[PDB]
């Protein structure tokens, strides 16, 4: 499936239509935007971890004032504002901590720290917020956005713009996305598969060097640059890519 | 392939050539300038100096 | 187009100005601005009378593909808000009088 | 060229509300001076000559950078509009078309008079006070402006004119402009002229409502 | 600004706006006294009884009830009475009960036309095979855009039949591109 | 509700219930699908529509009605719905006219007798003479006392003779220009070819305020009614949109009307030079859709939008308001000619240095009589190029320079003054540093002139601001610098939060991160691990050491 | 689907009120024909909204002595370092001067 | 709280140049009203205590005039105008004032004709001023490192309504009230006659010279 935003609707047990918009990143990260029975929008991440849009929007710093103005229905978002969520929304950090609590489902109050954001960024921002060149292209089209091509990251406007169509499409405005359409696909050739393994090869080399530079430093020696790098990372990860990867097959 | 049937291996041929031109440089970048905890010893790569030599076998 | 640039942009030209008008305006007691081959991008946020005695200037308004040809001995009043491009192909020297509202 | 048009009344017809001495100076040389100065300027340029009175006012206004001819041309129009804006035995209440338009765009005539007076009371320096018809908004408004400027430069049709230049009233009232404004609205304002001006403006504004079929 | 700038003179279709559409030949097509003559009657002058710089010359059923002063009730005329004033101030009519005007070009009096006391209408929509006469070709689908002496110009339009319960996707006069629902 | 929605559609979106003339098939489809999919048709209209599907039945029906087929076809094109109330066009007093020559006479580029023109122009002052309705009875000449010979129209006769001379002189050129500029004929264009008749009035024969007798010739749904008033160009009454739904009952092709010229325009720029209004019949109460600006042509010679919008009366192209006041900004003192002065200065210095290095070349030839190489072009004095430096293809610009525009003698004398004084300083065991040369003084004086320009323009601007704020005149050009949200609701402002992905920090693969680490590597190879002692301004470096030396 | 580009028109039998207060979807109480009035496309034209207006007829398609300092610009004929890409980012070091008065040919440590 | 001071000359001393009726109405009905309105406005505001020059420069607000600018500026200009007229006025100046008038205008006749033309051409209510060019702008790079002593000259300026040269940091020296209320009761619309009578009978060259010396002193004290 190609990166971008995809709109789907599935019937519930009673046949009530439930619409859904899904963000697909450059690495398969799916960010599901759903409308529940009470019209409350939840940025579902896993089968259990459920997070509201306002907490997620204020997690990055979207002030509660501007969220209402940029949508056609400020009332819908304001109706779901419990007095507990408003206090956490009012400050940027309290939204981050509450977002961490709902995303991680961990009992207790986390402390705001630089490592917490970095730990969240690798798990959440690194896997679920980088669209890529292709992902930006589709989002500019499907959400009808005049955003520059070089922006390869999921801009906060896209989420708020997506919620406009998601609620708007519920009232007959637009058509659902065809998931089996070839315009929603991508083809990965040997160019993408060999380049990706090079991403693993060099990341495997830095861990070799880090152990090597630390080992030689503890001996107070001056190591030549050749001896800090061995050929095993590149050679083995390509030797084991053709051996083990299912997409690498023996020529018939 | 505008006026003739294209080569049946042209997709493999063009993909691999794309990897050599842009795949190596785009991936030899992003390689961190490795520094120790003490910041005494800094190891880095000069990606513009990258080369490939023809196989010996 | 059919209409010359001077009429379109409201530029007063008093070519071969007589001595009477020059002494009435007090041009002889004005300052001298000099330039050689250069190019001045300017926007006239104020009126300005200009008398050219030596040199030639070709004036190109913003976006225009034509120019207004001004020689020596001409009295020119550049209007307020004009966004033109001054061009010089030779040593040039002129006398000025920036004019505010009313005045002269 | 434009001739000096006399007011539609004898110069003593406004007594005692406006003394004849004011009439003979406001029209004898004041209004005559603007007329004679304009004709000399129009005798030199064959391009400004040829425009209509309204076209000349807007063309010489030059989008907020008035040409030297703007002051004379605009003041000729304003004084001619001012004389017709006043009639012998004026004042009282407007009737029929001007009546309902005033009470629609201002709430009532009582709200109109206070708004009109404050425009003249707060006009600092020599200028004019206008009751005009907004072309795009299709409503009556009270507009204050200074010097020779008239709402023709905004493509609005004037209806009623009042002159708050000092030379217009510095004899019978001097610095007592406040009661001069009140006297103008009580004894001299011509609402008969406002009817036809709002009738001429109907050729361009159409303050009415369309007939829409039920189908 | 122009100052902060861090070349050298020495060296079809009609716009339709309300959103823009171009009307051209790709969508509009054509289907189909002295002698009285049309011309100027002079420059009307201000009548001071009406306090108007440019004369009104006429009312309508809405303006006459709205902007007619009491003293001008007698001056409304159901027919045209044309006068003429020359450079010296004299007034000429040549008849007080007829329609006589002067031709500025030939300098001679003449009469007006009425004393001023087709099949296809403008804006109508047609189907693809609507007949107008037995000896005439069938009309094409579209709206009547121009009406002339012996012809009309049609802006082509395509009708779409819709049963009750159908849902129109768009407001009135909304621009639809090819392939839009 | 479905009463105000319809009104809003009519007013804001131009809706009108135009009659749809349908074929029997389409009429049957509309009348029969209202009942059901496959049902026995019961509504009598559907039964009749089913019967009308056969034209033989229609022919029998019309034969029974005793009418021919032609007007039955014409009966289809009948206006449905209610009819508007009839028009009672009441005249406001008698029609009092006067033969006044047009004010714009003569046309531009046409020379006539100035005495005759001034005699003509005396008639224009007659607009100030007042006419009272209670006065057209004292000297009413009726009959033989109102004959043309008794008229006093001498100024108009002078205008007529000048007009006839101009027409006979310019008639063919105007038709040639019309053929050259206007490919096809349209109402409002010049009537040319076999359609032209002698005696058609030209445009300078007309002027706003004239009352004309004419015939309606063309009805356009988006433009209005076109009236032939005896000229070579038709008149135009602007009517468009919904207004034609009711006005079509009253304004129809072929009827005679009374029209007043409201405006006369240039046919080259404006589509309809003559703009009219209907005097009789009066439809001012029925016209709601108004033209913001009279439509114009977009010619092939129109390459600048500003020239177009100045040829007509249209506003300038708007742009975002910079938000910085023009008098609070600092004055400018960088004269644009200094760059040429700098180039000449460095050229002279390099020539002098070469002369000092290799003096034997300049033997037997006066320096002032130098010649350029065979091929030195003055039209290619700047050529862009690229060069490699430290494995970097940094751009390079070659500034060509002759020797004629250089004061070689003065530069050589000045250098000899330095070299002689440098030798004296060397002989004294000292060093001499030149503060600035002659060309630097020239640059300084040119900058003084430019800064004087800036200061006087700024003071004039301040006086203008005071006068305008005291008089209400606009500060900046109207129609320019529109406020916010004018350029579409969707605007990408990177500084906003709703477009900033730095919420959890700059991504390590982000473009800024790539540049951020690149400069540190660039800096680290320059300085290293040392600590910043302190930072001082550049102007402070200029100041302190001069005191020291 | 719209076979050609144009603007929508209906005369009767289409409700002028949208079915939902913020949509553009209208219902047909009865049977009617929906018209599409063909028109040319603006497409990717830039337009101006100042010169292009209704009914316009478009006949056209849509050592210091040799150095200098100026506004946000300066010239240089002390050693100057220019980055590989030739691009400077904020707070960068391009010129460094190794003053001879603090050069030492001996070894030791630096105190400050 | 400002106060209105009487003119330093008897109300009957300006005949036949300015009638007593005109003088008393202009002073106690225009200037008095302006001063009293300003005092009413400045009750309880920050403006209290500051001198009138500071009042005008504060109320100018660099263009977006505060509501109190009109009354204060009119009061200051009227105070200036009374001090510039004396019964023994007219004639010609002398000394440095005359050498400066010769330097900036060539001859005295040239200056007086330019001043008369400016006063006559002032359209609408306003003033015509003669001022010393000792202005400093509120922008950097507005300092001239090489003054030529000619940039501080005497210039003729015209202002509408209550505008005075001090808003541009100028030093007013002489004014003539072109507001029609100043002369309508005497000269009506005959503005040329009023200007000629003012210039030849009411111009107090002593006050103009003292103001020129004060402007020179201000420039000198700003020099260091
Ligand atoms: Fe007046
Ligand atoms: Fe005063």
């Amino acid at each position: 499936q190609s990166p971008g935003i995809y709109y789907q609707s599935e019937l519930d047990h009673n046949g009530i239509s439930v619409y859904t918009g899904t963000i697909i990143s450059d690495w398969g990260g799916r960010l599901e935007l759903e409308i529940d029975k009470k019209a409350r929008i939840w940025a579902r991440v896993s089968r259990k971890q459920k997070i509201s849009i306002l907490v997620l929007s204020s997690a990055m710093g979207s002030n509660l004032r501007e969220i209402l103005e940029n949508v056609c229905y400020p009332e819908i978002f304001l109706s779901f504002l419990t007095d507990k969520e408003k206090k956490k929304i009012g400050s940027k950090e309290n939204a981050i901590l509450e977002f961490y609590q709902q995303f991680s489902c961990v009992g207790g109050d986390p402390i705001f720290s630089e490592s917490l954001c970095k730990e969240l960024q690798k798990k959440f921002f690194h896997q679920r917020c980088e669209l890529g060149r292709i992902g930006r292209r589709n989002i500019n089209w499907r959400l009808n956005l005049n955003i520059p091509q070089n922006n390869i990251f999921l801009l906060p406007r896209d989420i708020l713009a997506a919620a406009d169509h998601l609620i708007g499409m519920k009232f007959g405005m637009g058509t659902l996305d065809d998931m089996n359409h070839l315009k929603n696909k991508r083809i990965r050739s040997v160019a993408d598969l060999l380049q990706d393994q090079l991403g693993l090869a060099l990341a495997r080399l830095e861990n070799v060097v880090k152990g090597t530079i630390g080992g030689a430093i503890r001996h107070k020696l001056i190591p030549t640059p050749q001896n800090l790098v061995t050929s095993t990372p590149l050679t083995t990860t390509y030797e084991s890519f053709f051996g083990l990867h299912p997409l690498s097959q023996v020529l018939d | 392939g505008t006026s003739t049937i294209p080569g049946f291996n042209q997709i493999q041929f063009e993909g691999f050539y794309r990897f050599i031109d842009q795949g190596l440089i785009e991936e030899l970048s992003k390689f961190p300038k490795i520094e120790d905890i003490d910041h005494e010893i800094e190891f880095q790569l000069f990606v513009e100096t990258y080369q490939l030599v023809e196989p010996l076998i | 187009m059919q209409t010359p640039l001077e009429e379109l942009y409201n530029v007063k030209v008093e070519r071969k100005v007589s001595q009477r008008r020059l002494e009435e305006l007090g041009v002889s007691r004005w300052s001298v601005w000099k330039t050689g081959k250069c190019k001045l991008p300017w926007d006239w946020q104020v009126d300005q009378l200009v008398y050219i005695e030596e040199g030639e200037v070709r004036v190109v308004p913003e976006g225009s593909k034509r120019f207004m040809q001004f020689l020596a001995g001409d009295l020119v009043r550049y209007p307020k808000w004009l966004e033109a491009d001054l061009f010089f192909n030779a040593p040039y020297s002129e006398r000025y009088c920036f004019k505010a509202y009313a005045d002269d | 060229y434009y001739g000096l048009k006399t007011p539609p009344y004898p110069l003593d017809a406004l007594e005692p509300y406006m003394s004849q001495r004011t009439l003979e100076v406001h029209w004898g040389k004041h209004h005559r001076g603007y007329v004679d100065n304009l004709n000399k300027q129009l005798g030199k340029d064959d391009r400004l000559y040829g425009y209509t009175m309204e076209e000349l006012i807007k063309a010489t206004y030059n989008n907020g950078n008035p040409l030297p001819e703007f002051n004379n041309a605009a003041q000729v129009y304003n004084h001619d509009f001012f004389w017709e804006s006043m009639q012998p035995g004026g004042g009282d209440m407007p009737i029929k078309g001007v009546l309902e338009q005033i009470e629609k765009d201002f709430g009532s005539f009582t709200n109109f008079r206070e708004k009109f007076t404050n425009a003249a009371l707060t006009q600092f320096g020599s200028g004019w006070v206008w009751l005009v018809l907004k072309r795009e908004e299709r409503r009556l408004e009270v507009v204050k402006t200074s010097n020779a400027i008239n709402p023709l430069v905004w493509d609005d049709i004037p209806i009623i004119n009042l002159d708050v230049w000092e030379h217009s009233y510095y004899l019978d009232y001097k610095n007592e402009r406040g009661k001069y404004i009140n006297t103008f609205l009580n004894h001299l304002v011509s609402w008969n002229a406002a009817m036809s001006r709002m009738a001429r403006a109907e050729a361009f504004v159409n303050l009415g409502e369309p007939t829409i079929p039920i189908a | 600004r122009k100052r902060n700038n861090p070349m050298n003179p020495f060296y079809h279709g009609t716009i339709r706006m309300f959103s823009l559409l171009i009307l051209s030949s790709s969508n509009c097509f054509r289907i189909g006294t002295i002698k009285n003559s049309s011309g100027p009657l002079g420059t009307a002058i201000q009548i001071s009884n009406f306090y108007s710089f440019l004369p009104l010359l006429t009312y309508n059923q809405i303006s006459v009830i709205k902007y007619l002063q009491l003293d001008n009730f007698k001056y409304i005329f159901q027919v045209i009475h044309s006068y003429l004033i020359d450079e010296n101030g004299r007034i000429f009519n040549l008849d007080p009960y007829s329609n006589l005007v002067l031709n500025p070009f030939k300098l001679n009096w003449y009469f007006l036309h009425q004393n001023y006391n087709t099949i296809i209408s403008l804006g109508q929509f047609f189907c693809e095979n609507v007949c107008i006469a037995k000896k005439e070709p069938y009309l094409k689908s579209g709206q009547v855009l121009i009406v002339q002496r012996d012809s009309v110009v049609i802006r082509s339009a395509k009708p779409y039949l819709a049963t009750p319960g159908a849902k129109v996707h768009g407001h009135y006069r909304e621009i639809l591109y090819e392939g839009d629902t | 509700t479905e009463d105000e929605a319809r009104r809003r559609n009519w007013i804001e979106r131009g809706w009108a219930p135009w009659e749809e003339i349908l074929t029997p098939e389409a009429d049957f489809a509309r009348k029969s699908l209202n009942e059901g999919e496959e049902v026995p048709l019961q509504s009598p209209e559907a039964i009749e529509a089913f019967k009308m599907l056969r034209p033989s039945y229609r022919k029998k029906k019309i034969k029974e009605m005793g009418i021919t087929e032609d007007e039955w076809y014409a009966k289809q094109f009948e206006i449905r719905g209610d009819k508007p109330p009839p028009l009672d066009t009441s005249w406001a007093g008698p029609l009092v006219v006067r033969q006044i020559p047009p004010r714009d006479w003569p046309p531009k580029g046409w020379e006539v007798d100035r005495k005759e023109l001034e005699f003509i122009r005396e008639a224009h002052k007659l607009m100030a003479e007042r006419v009272w309705l209670e006065d057209l009875d004292k000297d009413l000449k009726v009959g033989e006392d109102a004959t043309v010979d008794k008229m006093c129209l001498e100024r108009f006769k002078v205008f007529l003779k000048q007009y006839n001379e101009w027409v006979e002189a310019n008639k063919d050129r105007l038709e040639e220009d019309s053929y050259k500029y206007d490919q096809d004929f349209y109402p409002g264009r010049r009537i040319r070819g076999k359609d032209y008749k002698e005696g058609m009035y030209e445009l300078p024969f007309y002027y706003p305020g004239m009352i004309c007798e004419g015939t309606v010739t063309t009805l356009h749904l988006y433009q209005g009614a076109f009236v032939d008033i005896g000229g070579v160009h038709e008149g135009w009454v602007p009517i468009k949109g919904n207004d034609w739904f009711w006005i079509r009952h009253f304004i129809r092709v072929g009827m005679h009307v009374i029209v007043e010229i409201t405006a006369k325009r240039d046919p080259y720029r404006f589509r309809f030079p003559l703009e009219l209004r209907f005097v009789h019949p009066n439809i001012d109460h029925m016209i709601f859709n108004k033209f913001d600006f009279p439509p114009i042509f977009h010619r092939d010679g129109d390459t600048n939008p500003d020239e177009i919008r100045r040829d007509c009366g249209r506003p300038p192209e708007p742009r975002k308001d910079p938000g910085s006041k023009p008098e609070e900004e600092g004055l400018l003192s960088d004269h644009p000619y200094v760059d040429k002065l700098w180039q000449l200065h460095v050229a002279e210095q390099m020539i002098l240095d070469d002369y000092e290095a290799n003096p034997e070349k300049y033997k037997g030839k006066k320096l002032s009589e130098l010649s350029d190489d065979e091929g030195f072009d003055e039209r290619k004095e700047i050529e862009h190029g690229e060069a490699y430096y430290k494995k970097t293809k940094l751009p390079k610009v070659i500034l060509k320079t002759s020797v004629k525009e250089l004061d070689l003698e003065a530069a050589l004398i000045e250098r000899k003054y330095h070299n002689k004084l440098m030798m004296e300083a060397k002989a004294r065991g000292e060093g001499y540093k030149i503060e600035k040369l002659r060309r630097n003084i020239e640059m300084d004086e040119y900058d003084s002139l430019h800064w004087r320009r800036s200061l006087e323009e700024r003071e004039a601007l301040l006086r203008d601001i005071s006068s305008r704020q005291a008089l209400g005149l606009p500060l900046e050009e109207p129609g320019r610098y529109k406020p916010g949200s004018f350029f579409g609701k969707d605007q990408y402002d990177p500084t906003s939060a709703l477009y900033q992905y730095d919420y959890w920090g700059e991504p390590k693969n982000s473009e800024i991160s790539k540049q951020e680490r690149m400069k540190d590597a660039h800096n680290k190879s320059i300085v290293g691990k040392g600590n910043v002692w302190y930072d001082m301004s550049y102007d402070d470096a200029i100041k302190q050491t001069i005191e020291r030396r | 689907y719209s076979d050609s580009e144009g603007e929508m028109h209906w005369s009767t039998d289409v409700s002028h009120a949208p079915e939902f207060t913020y949509s553009n979807v209208h219902l047909l109480p009865k049977t009617s024909h929906l018209w599409i009035l063909s028109g040319g496309s603006c497409g990717s034209s830039l337009i101006l909204f100042s010169i292009h207006k209704d009914q316009d007829q478009m006949n056209i398609p849509f050592s210091d002595l040799l150095a200098k300092r100026r506004r946000n610009r300066f010239l240089i004929p002390i050693s100057v370092e220019i980055p590989i890409n030739g691009i400077f980012r904020r707070n960068s070091i391009f010129a460094f001067f190794d003053d001879p008065r603090y050069r030492r040919k001996s070894s030791g440590i630096l105190k400050y | 709280g400002f106060e209105l001071k009487p003119p330093p000359y008897p109300l009957d001393a300006l005949e036949p140049h300015m009638s007593r009726e005109t003088l008393d109405y202009h002073w106690g009905k225009h200037h008095k009203t302006y001063v009293e309105n300003l005092n009413k406005q400045i009750v309880g505001t920050d403006l209290d205590g500051l001198s009138l020059e500071e009042v005008v420069l504060l109320s100018y607000n660099r263009g977006n005039m505060l509501p109190a600018f009109n009354n204060a500026a009119q009061a200051w200009n009227h105070e200036f105008f009374w001090e510039s007229i004396q019964p023994g006025g007219g004639g010609k100046p002398s000394g440095d004032l005359l050498r400066l008038i010769e330097r900036d205008f060539g001859s005295f006749s040239d200056f007086v004709e330019r001043f008369k033309a400016a006063a006559a051409s002032n359209f609408g209510s306003g003033w015509t001023w003669l001022a010393y060019k000792a202005n400093r702008l509120d922008v950097a790079n507005a300092v001239n490192p090489l003054p030529k002593e000619e940039d501080k000259k005497l210039v003729i300026v015209k202002t509408p309504n209550a505008v005075n040269p001090l808003v541009w940091d100028y030093s007013p020296l002489l004014t003539i009230d072109t507001w029609e209320h100043a002369y309508y009761l005497d000269f009506e619309n005959r503005r040329i006659e009023y200007i000629n009578t003012f210039m030849e009978k009411l111009v107090s060259w002593e006050t103009v010279s003292t103001r020129l010396e004060s402007a020179m002193a201000r420039a000198a004290q700003r020099e260091q």
